């Protein structure tokens, strides 16, 4: 009810009050939207084959999927240096970098040959979303 | 010809031999729907020029028309009638002697063969042991779609070699799909055609017939573009939502005014447990007396027991959309069941402007 | 060369598909002796004997009387007052059936006369014949069991000499029979059971690999004896014998395996290997059920799933589409956006196929009353088989792995 939505507008002022902001941001609002949605949460969720969690694996799919359909209004490489200067921000090493490549790769190719979500089409492969993926 | 398909192929012609060797009495071959195994096996003996016998169990429904069958094409590849299994032993020894029939192994091959345990108790058991009793270098080999698990008879019997066809694969169904391409156009576009054909609808439809027959269906749609005038991404956009609206259907390829209340009624009553009825009809706080009163207490208007509605009652039981329960012959406590499905009443009363989701008690 | 490997193989093949007789036999000496010094009174005299032999299937029933008849028939010219009736329960399964093949074979249709008269006293009245009858069972369960009946009535008269032998595998043929034929049944039986150890059983698969004396090529013949007498004590070859004599000690699975194992055998290699006979083995002791749920599809993988979620929350409990159509919905709905959008037909459908590859089977089965939906069905699997099928799939995704964990 009308109650849920004061609730919301309170949790997105924590959050501003939280960062020292003396304005609301909508970055406030995804992130409040996600704890409000939950409700039942497990202790923890397990590993996803090196392993990484899963919800890294959702918010590294949300991400691409969201650039892809973006510029569909690509290519495999180029790709994966717009997802390495976008990550910039976090990796302070050389060794973090190899790692996160590691990873783009591996979680590209798992979601081209086993969720379906990426499609190829013909070194560099076109790469295309599934048109039913929301 | 064959494709991804060398193993078996070898393994059986390994088991064949030569003409005048014996092999197994019995061999049992089982897998999925579209693994090809009338293909394989009827190309096989066309190649290997073997004297064999063809047969589906679903057109021999019966004994005669079966043992008849088979004599008359073993004859052929050489009028008989025979009635009893021993009879057709005996005709089938008789007939085996030909010179040409002689040093040389007899193949009968069966398919859909799950019929067979229902046709008779002993009829199974005599074509498993046929080698035994016509000492005539016969062999026999089945065909079927469920494992030899449930083909055991009771008493047991010849254990028949098992064998499996292994199930395919992306790399398979590619190769399969792009040999037969249209000769018009480059192999690579058909190729690129069966890749992007694959990505969309390999999650649901593995069925090879199937997914050839879409592909054909499809490919005229394909290669419009071009015609208008190998750009991937102009194809991809404008052949995108037709293939979304093809998904949508994978595997699918008016009523008078009192038949609709009556449907309601009757879907009320089926739906609607009896202690709650007053609750919802009553003005102050299945049968066909509760069919009649509810129906009288939904239609607003003085509706006359005239023989027409037992008219529609009828035909509406004759449409299979009401099920009679009881007695054909008790006529006076007749017994219904309705048998649609809930979007269509919420459609039919929204086209008879009622709202029945307010009296429905399950969901209330 | 090609020519010796061709004959080899096509005396094997005699040996193993036709079950051919041999001279070897394995720990059955006393009751060999026993049915053919009988035999041999029953046929050098005047007297009747009524026998049963009982043992299970492929137990080399058949090969007692087949090389005691090839053993006694020749020995002097008895053979021709000698007659051979062979009367099988498959093939006549009513007892018209049978008068009319006992009356063929013994030639008396000029006699008797050719049309389908019931009056069968032309036989009887003028009733040494030996009679055989194999599935013996069978012809218990005739309606009024006559013919067993009047076969153990004259073969106690004082007209003519009968022989009865019956096979059979079940152990309670004697309660299959009425009182009055049972006291009239000989009470004589031989048993046949496989009594022997796992070393006669290594001994006689030696000895059913091992060429005879009459082959022409010697130093070949001699050579693969030694190759066979190597092989025996290879501790894999071993293993495999004694997997297989665990599993089963009949020999019609030996010679099976034998077969199988010997098709492999070409002309690059043509002496056997025991890696052939572990290829064998691996071949022969495969199940289907984990074949047949490896050959699905993502969709039925799902559904199955949700079945065995069913059952483990409802113990025991039968279920219909609409509870499994629910929580497929359900699970597709806790997930935010994941490609799963599929309708109702398409899910119907895929039950449909599930049901008609026998699954899943209805209870107390009836049509027209109940429709596909609401129909109360039952899953024909294990847990654990689901566990182990799921883990070799090829291409399954994270998503349904971690539900099936849940
Ligand atoms: N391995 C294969 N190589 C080439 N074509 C194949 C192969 N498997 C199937 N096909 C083709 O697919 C067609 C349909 O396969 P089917 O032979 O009907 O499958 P099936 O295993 O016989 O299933 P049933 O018994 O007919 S329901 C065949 O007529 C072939 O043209
Ligand atoms: N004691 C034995 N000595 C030698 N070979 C044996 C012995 N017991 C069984 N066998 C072999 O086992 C194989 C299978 O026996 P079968 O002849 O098929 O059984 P069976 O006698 O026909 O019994 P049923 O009930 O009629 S199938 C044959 O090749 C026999 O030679
Ligand atoms: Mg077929
Ligand atoms: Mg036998």
């Amino acid at each position: 009810t009308v109650r849920q939505l004061e609730s919301m507008i309170r949790l997105s002022e924590a959050m501003a009050r939280m960062h020292c902001c003396d304005e609301v941001q909508p970055k406030h609002v995804k992130e409040a939207f996600r704890l409000l949605n939950k409700s039942i949460i497990r202790v923890e969720t397990p590993d996803v084959n090196l392993r990484l969690g899963f919800s890294e694996y959702c918010r590294i799919s949300n991400l691409i999927v969201l650039h892809l359909r973006k510029v569909e209004e690509l290519k495999r490489s180029e790709l994966v240096n717009w997802y390495l200067k976008e990550i910039e921000s976090e990796i302070d090493s050389e060794e973090e970098l190899i790692n996160k490549k590691r990873i783009i790769e591996k979680v590209i190719h798992r979601l081209t040959h086993y969720d379906h979500v990426l499609i190829e089409l013909t070194e560099d492969p076109y790469l295309v979303v599934n048109p039913n993926y929301l | 010809v064959v494709l991804c398909r060398e193993s078996q192929v070898s393994i059986l012609q390994s088991l064949f031999g030569e003409r005048h060797h014996f092999s197994f009495p019995s061999i049992f071959i089982y897998g999925h729907t579209a693994s090809g195994k009338t293909y394989v096996t009827q190309t096989l003996l066309k190649t290997l020029e073997l004297p064999h016998v063809f047969v589906n169990c679903v057109e021999c429904f019966t004994l005669r028309l079966l043992l008849e069958q088979i004599l008359n094409k073993l004859n052929h590849l050489s009028e008989i009638t025979c009635e009893t299994f021993n009879d057709f032993v005996r005709l089938f020894k008789q007939v085996t002697t030909a010179e040409n029939l002689k040093d040389q192994t007899v193949y009968i091959v069966l398919d859909k063969a799950e019929y067979l345990r229902d046709m008779e108790a002993n009829l199974l058991p005599g074509f498993l042991r046929l080698q035994e009793l016509a000492d005539r270098n016969v062999t026999v080999l089945f065909l079927s779609e469920i494992v030899w698990e449930k083909f055991r008879p009771n008493t047991g019997c010849f254990e028949p070699f098992v064998l499996y066809f292994p199930d395919y694969s992306i790399g398979n169904l590619q190769k399969i799909l792009s040999h037969d391409h249209p000769p018009e156009y480059s192999a690579d576009f058909y190729a690129a055609y069966i890749n992007i054909l694959l990505g969309v609808f390999y999650t649901v439809c593995r069925d090879l017939k199937e997914l050839r027959h879409l592909a054909v269906l499809n490919f005229p749609k394909y290669c419009e573009p071009v015609v208008k005038g190998r750009d991937t991404r102009k194809l991809w956009r404008n052949i995108e939502p037709h293939l979304k609206k093809a998904m949508q259907t994978v595997y699918l390829r008016e009523l008078p005014y009192y038949s609709k209340f009556i449907l309601i009624a009757a879907y009320l009553a089926s739906y609607n447990p009896a202690r709650t009825d007053k609750r919802f009809f009553l003005k102050h706080h299945f049968p066909l007396d509760r069919l009649l009163a509810i129906l009288y207490s939904i239609v607003d208007s003085r509706v006359a027991p005239t023989a027409n509605i037992f008219s529609q009652i009828t035909s509406l039981v004759t449409l299979q959309l009401l099920t009679l329960v009881g007695h054909d012959d008790q006529l006076d406590g007749p017994k219904y069941k309705c048998t649609v499905s809930l979007d269509f009443i919420r459609a039919i009363a929204r086209t008879v402007n009622f709202d029945i989701i307010k009296y429905l008690y399950d969901f209330l | 060369h090609t020519e010796c490997l061709s004959q080899v193989q096509r005396i094997l093949r005699e040996r193993f598909c036709r079950q051919s007789p041999h001279s070897n036999l394995f720990g059955v000496q006393v009751q060999y002796k026993h049915l053919s010094e009988l035999l041999k009174r029953t046929a050098l005299h005047g007297e009747s004997n009524s026998v049963l032999i009982i043992g299970p299937r492929g137990s080399g029933k058949t090969m007692l009387i087949n090389h005691a008849l090839k053993e006694l028939m020749e020995i002097e010219e008895v053979s021709e007052n000698v007659l051979q009736v062979h009367l099988n329960g498959l093939l006549q399964i009513n007892d018209k059936i049978a008068l009319k093949e006992i009356t063929r074979q013994l030639n008396l249709e000029n006699v008797v006369g050719d049309k389908v008269f019931g009056s069968f006293a032309e036989n009887l009245s003028f009733l040494p014949v030996i009679f055989i009858l194999d599935e013996f069972d069978l012809f218990a369960h005739h309606k009024n069991q006559t013919l067993l009946y009047n076969l153990f009535d004259i073969s106690q008269s004082a007209q003519t000499p009968i022989a009865v032998i019956g096979l059979t595998c079940r152990l309670d043929i004697l309660e299959l029979l009425e009182k009055r034929v049972k006291s009239r049944f000989s009470h004589r039986q031989i048993h046949l059971m496989n009594s022997f150890g796992f070393p006669q059983y290594v001994k006689i698969f030696k000895e059913q690999l091992s060429l005879p004396a009459e082959f022409p090529d010697k130093v070949f013949a001699e050579k693969w004896n030694e190759n066979v007498q190597y092989l025996s004590e290879d501790r894999s070859v071993q293993e495999v014998l004694q997997k297989h004599f665990n599993i089963s000690k009949n020999l019609r699975s030996l010679h099976m395996l034998l077969m199988l194992a010997l098709n492999r055998v070409t002309a690059s290699h043509p002496f056997m290997t025991a890696v052939d006979l572990m290829e064998a083995s691996q071949l022969c002791s495969m199940d289907s059920k984990a074949n047949i749920v490896h050959g699905l599809s993502v969709l039925e993988i799902c559904l199955i799933i949700a079945m065995k979620h069913l059952n483990d929350i409802y113990e025991e409990e039968p279920f219909n589409f609409q509870m499994v159509y629910n929580e497929f919905q359900k699970f597709v709905q806790r997930k935010a956006h994941s490609v799963y959008n599929f309708e109702k037909p398409v899910v119907m459908k895929a039950f449909e196929h599930l049901q008609q590859l026998e699954l899943i089977k209805p209870m107390e089965r009836t049509s027209g009353n109940s429709q596909r939906e609401y129909q109360l069905m039952k899953l024909l699997l294990d847990n654990t088989q689901i566990m182990n099928a799921l883990q070799k799939y090829p291409n399954c995704p994270t998503d349904v792995r971690q539900w099936a964990t849940s």
